[PDB]
């Protein structure tokens, strides 16, 4: 079971860009905290990562498709939850391009989720855009107001 | 990596790395002193008593003999 964890942490951040740093979700990355603690300390990985451009999915989700390891996890929050279906994995092998084929913001409310739902930071928050670090923010489990489901 | 920082143009095999880091010269250093070598090379108990007590008898004979002179 470890050696098929690490062997797949290994493959994740093998095509993987080096955008931690950069990344909006560096702190709060799924795969980081999943590769510093399951997956293998070392890459064996040298040669030339996969690189995607930028789709433009709106003034909400800032996308850094390069970064997406193509899990699938919004494109079916899209299809299932948010009831949408504008998200679609394009596509095949490592070409894999996560994303709505034809320029189409995410037209669709409830679909800043996406972020949350992404394990990587490619589907970032736009609005909160660098502005702010996993570690730095105080978290008040408060209550929200805008509409009246609470 | 680790095979593309440490390159070594060749070297057919991931052992053979570089490797050039500080350390010893071939053979060590010289052998450092640690001991305490503190030459005892001076005057003897004699020798220095003898020349002290040479003066305080010659040198006492000296201002005997510059009193003569000054009475
Ligand atoms: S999602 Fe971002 S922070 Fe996490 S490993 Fe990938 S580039 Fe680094
Ligand atoms: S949820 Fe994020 S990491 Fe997963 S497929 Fe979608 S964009 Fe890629």
């Amino acid at each position: 079971a470890k050696k098929a964890r690490e062997g797949v942490m290994e493959f994740l951040l093998m095509n993987h860009p080096l955008d931690c740093p950069i990344c909006d979700q560096g702190g709060e990355c799924d795969l980081q905290d999943q590769s510093m603690a399951f997956g293998s300390d070392r890459g064996r990985f040298t040669e030339m990562k996969r690189s995607v451009v930028d789709k433009n999915l709106g003034p909400l989700v800032k996308t850094v498709m390069t970064r997406c390891i193509q899990c699938t996890r919004c494109v079916r929050f899209a299809s299932e939850v948010a009831g949408v279906q504008d998200l679609g994995i394009l596509g095949r092998g490592s070409g894999e391009e996560i994303g709505t084929y034809v320029e189409k913001l995410m037209t669709s409310e409830l679909s800043g989720n996406v972020i949350d739902i992404c394990p990587v930071g490619a589907l970032t928050s736009k609005p909160f855009a660098f502005k702010a670090r996993n570690w730095e923010l105080k978290a008040t489990e408060t209550i929200d107001v805008s509409d009246a489901v609470g | 990596t680790e095979a593309m920082i440490r390159n070594k143009p060749g070297m057919a095999s991931v052992k053979d790395m570089p490797l050039l880091q500080d350390g010893p010269p071939p053979g060590g250093f010289a052998p450092v002193r640690y001991a305490r070598r503190i030459s005892n090379t001076g005057p003897s108990a004699m020798a220095m008593f003898l020349a002290v007590s040479g003066a305080f008898a010659w040198g006492m004979y000296q201002v005997g003999q510059g009193n003569k002179i000054r009475r």
